[PDB]
């Protein structure tokens, strides 16, 4: 399964002056979310349903 | 005098579609669909700092 993200800036300052890297934050943080989602459904419903 | 920039705004242009975009029934049925969009800028204060930029 893969997927994509699209993402905004709108606090400048507590993007600068907070957890360091953002890329590192975003991407190494969605790996974990979509494992969180795709554990539980069975394979066919995978399968079937992914995109609703 | 020192410099003239006016970028008008335009209210004129409405077209803008999807090419290719997909979709789902109830029946877990695959359905493509295309369909284009028109649009009118309709008050231009609160659109202008909406986007912040005219480009379109």
């Amino acid at each position: 399964v893969e997927m994509n993200v699209q993402y905004r800036v709108t606090n400048p300052e507590k993007y600068l002056y907070s957890v360091t890297s953002p890329d590192d934050s975003l991407r190494q943080a969605t790996d974990s979310a979509l494992r969180g989602v795709i554990g539980k459904y069975t394979m066919d419903r995978i399968l079937t349903e992914g995109r609703t | 005098p020192f410099i003239e920039t006016v970028k008008m705004l335009d209210a004129r242009i409405q077209t803008m579609d999807n090419q290719a975009d997909r979709f789902v029934t109830k029946e877990k049925k695959d359905l493509i669909v295309d369909s284009y969009i028109k649009w009118r800028i309709s008050d231009f204060s609160r659109y202008y700092l909406a986007t912040g930029g005219g480009d379109i």
